This record gives structure tokens, C-alpha cells and sequence, in this order.
RNA sequence: UCAGUAACGGCGAGUGAACAGGGAAGAGCCCAGCGCCGAAUCCCCGCCGCGCGUCGCGGCGUGGGAAAUGUGGCGUACGG
RNA sequence: UAGCGGCCCCCGGCGCGCCGGGCUCGGGUCUUCCCGGAGUCGGGUUGCUUGGGAAUGCAGCCCAAAGCGGGUGGUAAACU
RNA sequence: CCGGACCAAGGAGUCUAACGCGUGCGCGAGUCAGGGGCUCGUCCGAAAGCCGCCGUGGCGCAAUGAAGGUGAAGGGCCCC
């Protein structure tokens, strides 16, 4: 199929066509808004990998972030305090700047569903990504067995509970001995079940 | 007897007779296919190399081995990956020069 | 790109403008590859009326 | 019971049983074991010589289920087994010995403090102390060796 | 602090512990409330065994534990495949099935295939329709003699003498477990050295 | 339970899990990709036979739209 | 109040029978084919975090893949 | 020297965890079900009873070494 064949060519993203795409779609993309509704997916392959598919109530946005670490918002770099906390300018942010971008797209467009999200450019001050979004009241999506989980009231603002692929990482969960913060669920399940004193009756 | 099984030693462990089946298919996981490896060549052609695979190629060349290799590990990062990128490029470098020959 | 790589097309015809090139950036080439026959036609919506829709790639 | 404590005893004396010099303060000396290289340098090197410092090396991961070598040694040998076991095996004329499987006890090694009765028998064993094997030997028994 | 003899103590109650403290005064309540589950659980699949599916025979993976047997998560794929059963139709019979197991000895092969036969041959099977049955059982062995399993399936539980023979009483079991280490620490110099002599 | 343990720490004060083992509960699955199938697919609007607690079915549409820049059926590492 | 006490109204589920609609296909053995998620992994560096200690996890910037490959095997590295 | 004009009521070594020693009780090279489970809807009873074919585990029964490891029999009387 001609998927495969897309996928190999993303991977030559040093090869003089990428080179030539991706200086192109970059420049178009930075004289648009940070927040811009694409009639179609760039990348139709990354897409429906990423669970897309081309049907009523899916919608692609394009986020623009600017990129770098976060500085401390304290006025005039005055963190009052121990020296071990007086670092304004080589701080870095938990969640990745692909987590923000599917956070606005999600906040902006509030009645529909962040599914996933994915990198179509880059520049040196901003990042482009590709957000799909589901429309959870469509009806070719609530009555397809197969996409009624988004319409279900659990699965509300996904992208800013962590629970988008993007977010997902930054949670550092997994199986075995490298994750063992989040043995419970989370890191905040881990730490209260590792602090809390258990007092049975019989002592 | 003369012989027994213990807890330490080379043949150490209790002793059990081998069950050999087929590997699971999980294991299959990464193989080159001829289907692959056509859509691979194919993009190989219309897109080319890198400008750290060029540069690379023109150390094999002048037949700069040493410096190509830590060429490539300061590139990729890991000295196993950069040693299958140096045969990868010193077998493009060899068939190029047979088909010139040609 | 199926019925190529099956040597079953006897001629492709590929429109000149698809919004992501990469669609049909490969195609020619392996159109040669295989030694079928393919051409560059001059508009995608062409190629969509023969076909009743709007858009066709190929 | 706070009807049996010191309290009871205690209304009426104005100070609590601590004293009317030094009272009863928050922390006079330290909290926790503060100080224990400055003003209780001889608590710490009277009672617990060695607190302080490193010795030895470090094992990351370390795993206690495979250092698990459970003991027995030879005076509780016998215990292993009913008591109608030795009592046969003893009475019996000829050479037969009962076997002692000291791994279906719970006992991997078996180390030789004690003496054993003038009893052959076979024991079964993952280690085997030279003590032991020596005493199971004069005895008249084996030492078997299990994975 | 210290007073005299004693034990260098350090307790972990330097982090507001007071907050996050676990009192067991509903521990009765959640035992009443976990029998009633079950006891709803059990009728509601009445003829089941309520002690959920039969599970295989696996040995504890340690040192500490590889003379013990206990229960299983399922029936391997090999163990399902030889017994004869499909992998979709043992869950429905009651068969827990572990797709992930993988068989390393043929005796835990046998084990769990003969435990599974037993099960087979243990097993009644009531027809999807009462008035019409096909390929199922008969109704001597259905409605005089189906009753409810209390505890689990079929549960998984935990030498003569002779005489003495010369060779293994002259067996030496001390000195042979003193060369065996000493034969594995040293096997790799061993051979390199002589690789290199004959070199 | 492991365990105030392995480990961290002006190796000071202090901090500090996991695997195995026993239990409570127990349940597994789906795509993208590679392929085959005349887009087989979906939304809306009407009409009719219905059914009808406030809405689903079958047909017809010489009714619109989405979808070949890929919908649906088979099939997902336990292989197909 | 006790009682597998009585009477009346309403709302239900699980089973058994009637009609209407949809689907109406499986399992072994042999032969031939097909088989995968990339600015992602990984590497350097910086900052936070962890019991994780020549870097446990997370992120910023730079580099940036492979396919008998890749990840892990709690001390950095090469070979196996 | 400082507090106290007078009266009434309130008002300050407590609880949890961890150790150490002493003492009462039970069993005793063992001991302990505390977590879980089985017994009629359970006033009391959220109690009590039982598990032994729940003793997994904790402490004790073996110490020493940084570690690889190793790991606790004494006597009497005759003969050389």
C-alpha cells in the first residue's frame, strides 16, 4: 500500500525533499495563527495510526508553541528563599510542549474530544503539531461501537488529566523495575499509600 | 552413586527434561522482508542520504576507517549502532564502485 | 501502488497537484522500477470527474 | 490503666517530679539523636561503638530469596522423622537404612553440631557441612546431594 | 537525649503523619459486605462452581520457593492444544486460559494436561436449550446430580529404606561441593590460558 | 509480609522502595499497518408498511452529502 | 415492638412460551504467502525528581536511527 | 524581689508509634492468626467461636567475615 511507503518517507526527514517540505510547510504554517482549523490531516498516515479516520466528526487543528524551557514568573528573578531554590533560568517544564498543544486545542474547543496529536514541523522559536479532535455527539460516532467510548462523560478533557498519549509520558508509568514512583496508579497514589500509617484494631 | 545433582557447579539445578516447541511469534518482531526491503530501497532512491551519511562516505572513501567511526558515534551515539552504519555505508561505497566498473 | 507493485496496471495516471506531495512523491519511481507505463496529468479535479467524486490522486 | 500512673501521685507537688533548678524545658539537649559527634560523644562511644562511618561494599538490588539457605544440624536430625522410624531402624538387624529428606523439612544445609545415635542412615541434603558429612560417615550412613 | 543504654531509634514521624492515618473500624463492615458478594455472586451462577475457573499447577519461581506448587493464572496454550481443547472455548467451559505462559519442561506439561483431562471428565454440560439438548449430557447426571462446588476446583496441595551401598558411603559430598564452585569460578581463565598456551 | 530491609544522606540529622510468598477480586480485548472484496461503508432528507413513553426496523427514492488524500467486512503477535 | 403476619397501589429485573427483524457460519492436517506505530527510540548536555547509587523517572536544546532489529538483564566500556 | 483586691466555674505529663528493663498470665524449642476465610438478617453481636488440609509470615532455634565463603563434642578405660 502506499502507507508504507509514506511512513519510510518521513523517516528521511534529512533527505532534500523532506528538507525542501518541511522549510516550506514550516514558513506557511508561521504566518497562520497559533490556532488554526485544517480542512485535512498533513500526515493521513500518522493520522489513522494515531486513531484518525476520515468521517464525519473527526476535525484536525494545527497549534503553534513557542519552544524552550520555562522561566520562573517571579518578579525581577527573586525566588525568596534557600539557595537551593533561587533557579529562574534553566528550569524545565514537566509536561512536553506537545502536552500544551493538545491542552489549548482541547480548552478552545471545549464541546469536542482530543484524541491525539502529532508532530508535522518545526522552527527554531515554534513547534507545529496536528490535534484530532471527535466530535462525541456526531452521530456516525455514537452509534459506531467502536468510537462510544469518547462519548462517554469519563472521557471529558482528556489532554489536560494526562490521559492523551502525549500526556501519558510525562506521568512516567509503566511495568518494572524503572517505574516504581508510580506503582499504584499515579505518583500521588504511590506516595499516599507509602505514607499513610496503617493503625488496625488488634495493635 | 558416583554422580549427583547439586545446587552449585556448571551443570547445576535440578534435573528436567527440555520441552522444544516453535518460538512465539512475538519473537518474529523486527525482520526484513523482501516486501520491506523493497519499499526501503525504493525510498532509499528517491530520497538519498543525509548530509552526516555523505560526509561519512567521503571518510570511507580515503579509506579513513578510525576517524568514520567516531565520525558516526558522535552521530548516532552508540558505538553498536555506529559500527552496522559504517558496513551500511561501506556496502553502498562497494556497489557503487562495482557498478562504475561496470 | 498495489496493482503496480503486482505488475497488473498497464498505465498510472498521476495528478500534478496533491496537497501532501508525499501522497505521489514515490510513485514515478516506482512506476519505473517495475516498468509500467506512467504519466502527469494537468489537474486533480480531472481525474476526480472520471472517477464521480471530486478529488482523485490516481 | 491511668488510676495505677504516677500522675495520681503527682497533684499537689508543684513541679511534676523534674525538679525546681532545671524544670521540665522543651528540648535541653537536642531532638533525636543530634549531637551525637559534638555533646553526646560518650553515650555513642559507650553504648554504640561503630555508629559512625563505612565499612565494606555496597550490593544494589540485593535480593534475599536466593541467599536462602535454611540449617539444621545433626542433634535435630532425628526430629525430622517419627519416633517409630529410629526405634525400627535401630531394632532392625541388618543394614537398612531410613532416609532423613531434609528438604521436605524446610532445611536446605545440613551443618554437624551435636553427635549422632549409632543409627546408619541416609541423609538428603542440598549442602553439607565437613562435620557433618564426617559424623553421618562414622555412623555407618551417606550424605546424598539434591539440586 | 540519650540516657544511658539503649537503642539508636529512628522513628518516621517527622512528616505530618496525623493527616493520612488508617483506622480498621470498618474492617468488620468489609468483611460482611465482601461474604455477601460472594454468596450473590455464587447464586446468581448457581450451577457454576462460584470458585471462579480451574487454574493449573505452576511452581514458585525462586530458590526460596521452587519446592512449592500453587495455583496458576491459566491453562497454557500448549497444555490447551494437547489436551484437545480450543483456546475460545475453554473460558466458556471454565477453563482459565494464560496465552503468555510458556512451557519450559514436559513434566508441568503432563501435569496440567491430566489435570485438565480429569476436569473434562469431572465436567457436566447443560444443554443451551432445556427442552432441545445436543451433544451435551444426559439428564440422569444433570438434574439428579449437578450441585454447586464449595472450595476451589480440585485444590493443589503440598521414601523406603534400604541398605547402604560402598560406593555412595565412600561418596565424598563436602570435598565434591569444594571442587564444583572452585570448577565454575575458574572455567573461563582456565581455558583462556589454554588457548593462549597453544598459541 | 518483605521492611525500617537493599539503597540514599554535610554517610550527619534523617530518608527509603521493589521482586518472590499468602490473600481480596479476577476478564479480557480493539485498531493502524500487510492484504482480499465493483465503497461492500456512514450522515441527512422525504414516502410507505410498521413498531411506537416521548424513538428503532425494512424497502424505495429518475433524493442530497461525506468518503479512493480510504468508509466497511475478514484479520493484530496468543500469529493471520 | 415480634411475626418466611394480612390487605391495596405502583415500578421492576432473571428464567419459560408468541410474533417481527438481522445473521445463518465452524474445527483439525498440508501447501503457498503476509506480518507492524520515527524528530520516535537511542546518544550528549542542562534543570528538576527518585532509595536508584559513573545518571530511577520527567522535560528543554543539539545530534538523531535500525530491522536475524530494538528494549531490559540495578557499576562506566569493548568482545562474546 | 516578682504574681496575688474578692468569689464561683474552667485550667496543665495525655494519646499513638518505637525501644529497654521489671512484674502477672498462657504455651514452651517453639510460639503468635494480628491479614483473610467458614458458621441463621447482625438487639446484645462491629462481639464471641472455628480454621489446621490458611503458619504465608514475624520473632526465636547459629555464628562469623567487607565479601567470595565457611559454620560449633566432650570424656573414661584398654593396645601400639
Amino acid at each position: 500500500g502506499a502507507y508504507k511507503y509514506i511512513q519510510e518517507l518521513w523517516r528521511k526527514k534529512q533527505s532534500d525533499v523532506m528538507r525542501f517540505l518541511l522549510r516550506v510547510r514550516c514558513w506557511q504554517y508561521r504566518q497562520l495563527s497559533a490556532l488554526h482549523r485544517a480542512p485535512r490531516p498533513t500526515r493521513p498516515d500518522k493520522a489513522r495510526r494515531l486513531g484518525y479516520k476520515a468521517k464525519q466528526g473527526y476535525v484536525i487543528y494545527r497549534i503553534r508553541v513557542r519552544r524552550g524551557g520555562r522561566k520562573r514568573p517571579v518578579p525581577k528573578g527573586a525566588t525568596y528563599g534557600k539557595p537551593v531554590h533561587h533557579g529562574v533560568n534553566q528550569l524545565k517544564f514537566a509536561r512536553s510542549l506537545q502536552s500544551v498543544a493538545e491542552e489549548r486545542a482541547g480548552r478552545h474547543c471545549g464541546a469536542l474530544r482530543v484524541l491525539n496529536s502529532y508532530w508535522v514541523g518545526e522552527d527554531s522559536t515554534y513547534k507545529f503539531f496536528e490535534v484530532i479532535l471527535i466530535d462525541p455527539f456526531h452521530k456516525a460516532i455514537r452509534r459506531n461501537p467502536d468510537t462510544q467510548w469518547i462519548t462517554k462523560p469519563v472521557h471529558k478533557h482528556r489532554e489536560m488529566r494526562g490521559l492523551t498519549s502525549a500526556g501519558r509520558k510525562s506521568r512516567g508509568l509503566g511495568k518494572g523495575h524503572k517505574f516504581h514512583h508510580t506503582i499504584g496508579g499515579s505518583r500521588r497514589a504511590a506516595w499516599r499509600r507509602r505514607n499513610t500509617l496503617q493503625l488496625h484494631r488488634y495493635r | 552413586a558416583l554422580r549427583y545433582p547439586m545446587a552449585v557447579g556448571l551443570n547445576k539445578g535440578h534435573k528436567v527434561t527440555k520441552n522444544v516447541s516453535k518460538p512465539r511469534h512475538s519473537r518474529r518482531r523486527g525482520r526484513l522482508t523482501k516486501h520491506t526491503k523493497f519499499v526501503r530501497d525504493m525510498i532509499r532512491e528517491v530520497c538519498g542520504f543525509a548530509p552526516y551519511e555523505r560526509r561519512a562516505m567521503e571518510l570511507l572513501k580515503v579509506s579513513k576507517d578510525k576517524r568514520a567511526l567516531k565520525f558516526i558515534k558522535k552521530r548516532v551515539g552508540t558505538h553498536i549502532r555506529a559500527k552496522r552504519k559504517r558496513e551500511e555505508l561501506s556496502n553502498v561505497l562497494a556497489a557503487m564502485r562495482k557498478a562504475a566498473a561496470k | 501502488t498495489t496493482l503496480v507493485e503486482n505488475k497488473k496496471a498497464q498505465l498510472v495516471v498521476i495528478a500534478h497537484d496533491v496537497d501532501p506531495i508525499e501522497l505521489v512523491v514515490f510513485l514515478p519511481a516506482l512506476c519505473r522500477k517495475m516498468g509500467v507505463p506512467y504519466c502527469i496529468i494537468k489537474g486533480k479535479a480531472r481525474l476526480g470527474h472520471l472517477v464521480h467524486r471530486k478529488t482523485c490522486t490516481t | 490503666p491511668s488510676r495505677l500512673r504516677k500522675t495520681r501521685k503527682l497533684r499537689g507537688h508543684v513541679s511534676h517530679g523534674h525538679g525546681r533548678i532545671g524544670k521540665h524545658r522543651k528540648h535541653p539537649g537536642g531532638r533525636g539523636n543530634a549531637g551525637g559527634m559534638h555533646h553526646h560523644r560518650i553515650n555513642f562511644d559507650k553504648y554504640h561503638p561503630g555508629y559512625f562511618g563505612k565499612v565494606g561494599m555496597r550490593h544494589y538490588h540485593l535480593k534475599r530469596n536466593q541467599s536462602f539457605c535454611p540449617t539444621v544440624n545433626l542433634d535435630k536430625l532425628w526430629t525430622l522423622v517419627s519416633e517409630q522410624t529410629r526405634v525400627n531402624a535401630a531394632k532392625n538387624k541388618t543394614g537398612v537404612a531410613p532416609i532423613i529428606d531434609v528438604v521436605r523439612s524446610g532445611y536446605y544445609k545440613v551443618l554437624g553440631k551435636g553427635k549422632l545415635p549409632k543409627q546408619p542412615v541416609i541423609v538428603k541434603a542440598k549442602f553439607f557441612s565437613r562435620r557433618a558429612e564426617e559424623k553421618i560417615k562414622g555412623v555407618g550412613g551417606a550424605c546424598v546431594l539434591v539440586a | 537525649a540519650p540516657s544511658r543504654n539503649g537503642m539508636i531509634l529512628k522513628p518516621h514521624f517527622h512528616k505530618d503523619w496525623q493527616q493520612r492515618v488508617d483506622t480498621w473500624f470498618n474492617q468488620p463492615a468489609r468483611k460482611i459486605r465482601r461474604r455477601k458478594a460472594r454468596q450473590a455472586k455464587a447464586r446468581r451462577i448457581a450451577p457454576r462452581p462460584a470458585s471462579g475457573p480451574i487454574r493449573p499447577i505452576v511452581r514458585c519461581p525462586t530458590v526460596r520457593y521452587h519446592t512449592k506448587v500453587r495455583a496458576g493464572r491459566g491453562f497454557s496454550l500448549e497444555e490447551l492444544r494437547v489436551a484437545g481443547i480450543h483456546k475460545k472455548v475453554a473460558r466458556t467451559i471454565g477453563i482459565s486460559v494464560d496465552p503468555r505462559r510458556r512451557n519450559k519442561s514436559t513434566e508441568s506439561l503432563q501435569a496440567n494436561v491430566q489435570r485438565l483431562k480429569e476436569y473434562r471428565s469431572k465436567l457436566i454440560l447443560f444443554p443451551r436449550k432445556p427442552s432441545a439438548p445436543k451433544k451435551g449430557d444426559s439428564s440422569a447426571e444433570e438434574l439428579k446430580l449437578a450441585t454447586q462446588l464449595t472450595g476451589p476446583v480440585m485444590p493443589i496441595r503440598n521414601e523406603k529404606a534400604r541398605v547402604i551401598t560402598e560406593e555412595e558411603k565412600n561418596f565424598k559430598a563436602f570435598a565434591s561441593l569444594r571442587m564444583a564452585r572452585a570448577n565454575a569460578r575458574l572455567f573461563g581463565i582456565r581455558a583462556k590460558r589454554a588457548k593462549e598456551a597453544a598459541e
